[PDB]
């Protein structure tokens, strides 16, 4: 035929150049005699360059190839929940065929300027150092940047687990479906990551798009977009979906590989000029739809791995420029004990209070202050008692306020349990307590309220605010426990 | 009395030290730029030279 | 037989181009052979340039190839011997015996190239592995059937380290082992082969429990880039077909990328950032994926990684971290102090570093040790600029301890006994934790620091401190 | 017709694309009509790439080309001893034809894994700083890395001179023949070097291979390989050899030149991809052979030239990874008066004490460790604070040990003269002597033993170890001298 078919002229490096297909579309899929499929990214006057989704051992010279007449598409809908699929959208867990409610193109245009709303729905991560300091909002793009082995996944992972508080409820505009995008991670890791969510009953509302490192590059290229659509479904239909790209760094590497092999112009660090257009066209897909559009929303938590704190690198600079805040993590802070090691100094959020519970905002507005002055007078802590009383007071707080943020992994706390801890910290009811007993303080204090002041906690959970009556009732209950302690 | 004179001198000593050491930082920080840019341009040259290979 | 003839048409370095006939082109990753008076120069298909022309990668010395020699298609990827037949014998990349023991009688021949196990086949374990090294068993303990990584610049202690692990696990393992030397000093192999005989692991006129695969640095870029696969294939066999525990030792794994990095330019690949080839993540990926534990058998892997210019930001090392469960980073800044093995306690992490794995007591003690060593390193700017006297009572007391624990992490290996002069010492995890615990409580604030340097068990510390006093 | 001959298509820069030659081998030697020989490295259907060993102003388009049929080899055997040859092995000293016993190829396979022996034989370098800290062993390759004008060559040169102690002897298994490989150096220098060897009757057991800068790039590239075959000869006939490369840094530059000119894609900094394989298949060629093979051996002292003290460079790292340790030399220590300026902090030997002499092994055990403590105390006394008895005691001794290690060039010291000095150092008999006295002390102490306690020197020499009795006499001989003057 020559118009719907083509002959392999040359194959290699997981990229084969075919001749023919004079009617093939851009980025369209194709199928080889062997069975392995690919998509043509380069459309030259003579030949057509096509990447492979499988080993190039299957593809030979002169082999026949036929069109598919379809662009990269993936099946979306609520059937995926509790499953584990690859970039294409096939099952890999062995639970049977998937039940999708339709398909969506890998490449979807972001919502326009008009069909959006200022983020206003908080995304409780269950992390004290986060929901208090860097609040995240439904539709926001908060970036989890940090060196290797710092606690980047911990942040997201806990977030998902902290969703059992609403997903097992009845109201929908309150739930939050989680979509994790494994890119460049070995299978062993995914199999474990999945096994953790199950032991916590989180797979009930989580979607895993696995893209192991052994898989072809393009797979690791389409993974983020594939998963992107899946979540947009929820967004379009008027719901809430949280998607975590872990990690975009690996994605760029994959894409760089394809681009170089295809002999496209190499830029800074061997990345083609369209690398930024890649992530910008991905993150902008998540947002907050207006009331007319469905009030639906898609949150994005992209993960970037820096090389020795170098946030000045190419890739990171691109991502950091697009997102709407970072949760910078440092290994050093990790070693001291501060876990999760979230550098309050750098970690920021452009949305801020706009997406934070007023119950916590009333006690967090000041918490950023003390910590701020603490980092400035942190050198004094190393000197003798010759420090004046003024500065010394700061050290007393900081040591304790920093000790409170330390939260064990897999142990998210609801807002009703955060406020009481922050309120006692800010006022300074812990200053008298030893800096060694701060840990057990949280335990015994929470258990106290849930037996004597349970009525207060439940009023904060429902109202979400703190009236002058509660502020006084909470203070009295605290001073009482601190006294008996 | 001679103790009050040491603290007074030592308070002056570390004042100028912070000024010199501090100002020294604003000098090496400039050398960190030209050296950062140099590594970005040099690594870029090998990438271009490896692709400009023809016959 | 019905073999496919071919003819060489180009020869550039380790890259040979063969021109076959129409309809007779071999798929990618197929072996080839060329008869020579000396031996056989196996080639490996790489690309299909078109016009019935294929580009291969010379598995050996390319000198002596004549423009147009007839090549014999193997008809399939490089075949290596498998089975208990390969136990106690040295094998190169091509699967030919190189120990002067005659032919290796194997019932099967399995290709070095194969797909990674299915996500369904992946099996997670949480069992701990006891080696005998304090700094490890206490901080980042290795997992049974897990992947280990020994990072470190040149001359830090990666070889001696991995060698001790063999002297404490291999004999003590009722299963089989596979050592694979990739891009290393041929002499290190020699000493190894000598020790395996002397320890009893390999018996020439008896039974053996380990196979040996070497593709050292003396070999061309072709060999060092596939020798890792050759030994992997022999391990994998005992994994699925034999269905039993297997210890895989790779040293070094960095040569796998490097070797490929040399030829990538000649294969018409635009050099990626830092000069490495674009296909770094995938290649490094298709190797580590195969090296894993399935529901058929367990495989404990100990891969030593090389760090170019003591730089961890380098792609090669950087990429390898994600394929490891337990990472043992070695710092040269620790070697120079005399403390060995120069293991970095903060930068080195583990998967089994969980309370629900190593025990609650174990975690707490380990965490305390880490926090102590951190503050120590944090006050390094005060101990030189203001002295030790300026530090607070809580600080000085901690600092002293941090110095004792630091020196207490050092341990004499029976392997490097020729370096330290002190007889190897193997400490048990059960005693290890009990030792630091005691030191963390201040029960030995009287004992001198020099009593913790190069010492095994905690009892020896007190014994040493008393022997010095004499 | 063209099977054994060919016509030149282009020529320039030492490169010549000849057409024809369809039966020439890989890396085969050829001869043009002009008389100039060449080497074929690139085999292509259209043409063959050949590199010229001489100027190219003689080759012209359409010239005839003939083949040698043999791989580029060099004459080998004892005859070369005392002669100065070039890459190819031709005499350049003007003293008659090279009477060789056999001819071996340039590229030879490294010795087998089976036919090896652990290094146990020392290599007296005559340098106290070296034989005491980083000992050399027959069969290893000890690097000599450092910047320009530091003393790299020095270390090597003195070694050869020290061998005169045994090469004039009757015993063979004790001698050690030397092969200097000048690469990149000017003829002026080489001439002066060879002059110096003769001034010490060290030319008789020394072979020199010249590959000055002026010669063609392919000569500088082939020089080391051919030179190695020369030395391998002794290794095979059950004799010991000592080859010194100076320097591989230039060789890579040369080999870089052939690549670029043959239009071969560069890797990093223009060096060929397999630049590692250039030094790897060179150094591995030197090692200790099995008793079955002859107990023969070949030691290697590779030399590298860093820029600005940057050892993190491309070529240097490539070689540091292969060599059995390195003798780092710093310019800064040279001025301070540490000559030779060997940085112990960075200089190590992987063979270690195994290679060192047994006698010298006893007197200096933790000496290297002690010098480490010295630099530790030397840096800490910078604070300007008073020092106690401990930190000053070690500071006193550590400062003098560094002064004892200083040794003049062209002045190799036997083993019987190193042991005594180090003995009086590690113990603490020099502590009570002024620093500017250590100088003459060495010479005076030696003259003392050679006159009175000469019997001891004779026991240490033969035995090579220290007995319970020898220590007693040696102990008393030291104290008796301290009392004198
Ligand atoms: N909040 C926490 N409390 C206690 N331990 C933690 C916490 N967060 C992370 N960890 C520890 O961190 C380790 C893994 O860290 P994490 O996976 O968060 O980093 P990462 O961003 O995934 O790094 P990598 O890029 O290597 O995956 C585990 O060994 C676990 O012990
Ligand atoms: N042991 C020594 N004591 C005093 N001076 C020395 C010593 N060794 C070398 N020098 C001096 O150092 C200078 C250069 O020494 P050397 O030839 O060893 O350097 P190099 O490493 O060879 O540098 P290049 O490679 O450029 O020749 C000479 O002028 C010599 O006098
Ligand atoms: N347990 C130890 N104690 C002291 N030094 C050691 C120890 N293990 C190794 N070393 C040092 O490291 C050197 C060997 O380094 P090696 O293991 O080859 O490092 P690399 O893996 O970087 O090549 C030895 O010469 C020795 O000096
Ligand atoms: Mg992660
Ligand atoms: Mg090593
Ligand atoms: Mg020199």
């Amino acid at each position: 035929n020559l118009n719907e078919t083509g002959r392999v002229l040359a194959v290699g490096d997981g990229i084969a150049r075919v001749f023919g297909l004079n009617n093939i579309q851009a980025e369209e899929l194709v199928e080889f005699s062997s069975g392995v499929k690919g998509m043509a990214l380069n459309l030259e006057p003579g030949q057509v360059g096509i990447v492979l989704f499988g080993s190039d051992r299957l593809v030979k010279e002169g082999e026949l190839v036929k069109r598919t007449g379809n662009i990269v598409d993936v099946p979306v809908g609520p059937g995926l929940l509790g499953r584990v699929v690859d970039a294409l959208g096939n099952p890999i867990d062995g639970k049977g065929p998937i039940d999708a409610a339709g398909r969506s193109r890998a490449q979807v245009k972001a919502p326009g300027i008009l069909p959006r709303r200022s983020v206003h729905e908080p995304v409780q991560t269950g992390l004290k150092a986060v929901d208090a300091l860097v609040p995240i909002g439904r539709g926001q793009r908060e970036l989890i940047i940090g060196d290797r082995q710092t606690g980047k996944t911990a942040v997201a992972l806990d977030t998902i687990l902290n969703q059992k508080r609403w997903n097992n409820g009845s109201d929908e505009s309150k739930k939050l479906y989680c979509v994790y995008v494994a890119v460049g991670q070995k299978r062993s890791t995914v199999a474990q990551l999945v096994q953790t969510l199950e032991q916590h009953d989180a797979m009930k509302y989580s979607i895993i798009v696995a893209a192991t490192a052994s898989e072809a590059a393009p797979l690791q290229y389409l993974a983020p977009f594939t998963a992107a659509s899946i979540g947009e479904w929820f967004r379009d239909n008027g719901k809430h979906a949280l998607i975590v790209y872990d990690d975009l760094s690996k994605q760029a590497v994959a894409y760089r590989q394809l681009s170089l092999l295809l002999r496209r112009p190499p830029g800074r660090e061997a990345y083609p000029g369209d690398v930024f257009y890649l992530h910008s066209r991905l993150l902008e897909r998540a947002a907050k739809l207006s009331e007319k559009e469905g009030s639906g929303s898609l949150t994005a938590l992209p993960v970037i791995e820096t090389q020795g704190g170098d946030v000045s690198a190419y890739i990171p600079t691109n991502v950091i420029s697009i997102t709407d805040g970072q949760i910078f993590l440092e290994a050093e802070l990790f070693y001291k004990g501060i876990r999760p090691a979230i550098n309050v100094g750098l970690s920021v959020s452009r949305v801020g209070s706009a997406a934070q519970v007023k119950a916590l905002k009333q006690v967090a507005g000041s918490l950023k202050l003390f910590l701020a002055q603490y980092r400035e007078v942190a050198a004094f802590a190393q000197f003798g008692s010759d420090l004046d009383a003024s500065t010394k007071q700061t050290l007393v707080r900081g040591e304790r306020l920093t000790q409170l943020l330390k939260q064990n992994q897999y142990s998210p706390l609801a807002t009703e349990e955060q406020v009481p801890l922050i309120y006692a910290g800010v006022n300074g009811h812990l200053d008298g307590i030893e800096l060694s007993r701060i840990g057990e303080f949280e335990s015994s204090f929470l258990s106290y309220l849930k037996s004597n002041h349970n009525e207060l906690l439940t009023e904060i959970r429902e109202k979400g605010e703190l009236s002058k009556e509660l502020l006084a009732s909470l203070k009295s209950a605290t001073e009482s426990f601190v006294a008996t302690f | 009395q001679g103790y009050a004179a040491e603290i007074s001198a030592r308070r002056n000593a570390m004042d100028n030290a912070s000024k010199n050491a501090g100002d020294m930082i604003n000098r090496y920080s400039i050398l960190y730029n030209r050296t950062r840019q140099a590594v970005i341009t040099n690594e870029l040259v090998d990438i271009i030279t490896g692709a400009s290979s023809l016959g | 037989s019905t073999p496919i003839t071919g003819k060489v048409t180009a020869v550039i370095g380790a890259i040979v181009d063969v021109h076959f006939e129409q309809s007779e082109l071999p798929a990618i990753l197929n072996a080839l052979e060329i008869k020579t008076p000396q031996g056989k120069l196996v080639l490996e298909v790489a690309q299909h340039l078109g016009e019935n022309t294929v580009r291969t990668i010379a598995m050996d010395g390319t000198e002596g190839l004549v423009r147009g020699e007839k090549v014999l298609d193997t008809g399939g990827p490089i075949s290596v011997p498998v089975g208990r037949e390969t136990l106690g014998r040295i094998i190169n990349v091509i699967g030919e015996p190189i120990d002067e023991r005659g032919p290796i009688k194997s019932k099967l021949r399995k290709p070095i190239h194969a797909d990674p196990p299915s996500f369904a086949e992946q099996s997670t374990s949480a069992e701990i592995l006891e080696t005998g090294i304090k700094v490890v068993d206490l901080l980042a303990p290795y997992a049974r059937g897990g992947k280990i990584g020994l990072f470190g610049g040149a001359g830090v202690g990666k070889t001696v380290f991995i060698q001790e692990l063999i002297n404490n696990i291999a004999k003590a393992h009722g299963g089989f082992s596979v050592f694979t030397g990739v891009g290393e000093r041929t002499r290190e192999g020699n000493d190894l082969y000598r020790e395996m005989k002397e320890t009893g692991v390999i018996n020439l006129e008896g039974e053996s429990k380990v196979a040996l695969v070497f593709g050292q640095m003396n070999e061309p870029p072709g060999a060092r880039a596939r020798v890792a696969l050759t030994g992997l294939t022999i391990a994998e066999y005992f994994r699925d077909e034999e269905g039993q525990d297997v210890l895989l030792f790779i040293d070094n794994i960095f040569r796998f990328t490097q070797a490929g990095s040399e030829v990538s330019a000649l294969l018409g690949r635009i050099p990626s950032a830092v000069g490495y080839q674009p296909t770094l993540a995938t290649d490094m990926g298709l190797l580590q994926e195969r090296i894993t534990t399935t529901k058929k058998g367990s495989v404990t892997s100990v891969q030593a990684v090389y760090v170019p210019a003591d730089d961890l930001t380098d792609p090669a090392p950087a990429t390898t971290f994600a394929h490891l469960d337990a990472t043992t980073v070695l710092s040269r800044g620790i070697s120079e102090l005399g403390i060995y093995p120069a293991v970095d306690p903060l930068d080195s992490k583990s998967r089994l570093l969980d309370a629900a794995v190593v025990g609650q007591e174990h975690y707490d003690v380990a965490s305390k040790v880490q926090e102590t060593l951190q503050t120590y390193k944090s006050l390094q700017d005060i101990i030189a600029i203001l002295g030790m006297d300026e530090l607070s009572e809580q600080d000085k007391l901690t600092v002293e301890r941090a110095r004792k624990i630091q020196r207490f992490l050092s341990q004499p290996f029976a392997v490097a006994e020729v370096f330290t002069g002190i007889p190897g010492k193997l400490v048990r995890l059960k005693d290890t934790v009990a030792s630091f615990k005691a030191v963390l409580e201040g029960k030995y604030d009287n004992i001198p620091e020099h009593a913790f340097y190069m010492v095994g068990g905690i009892e020896d510390v007190v014994a040493k401190a008393e022997k010095l006093a004499a």
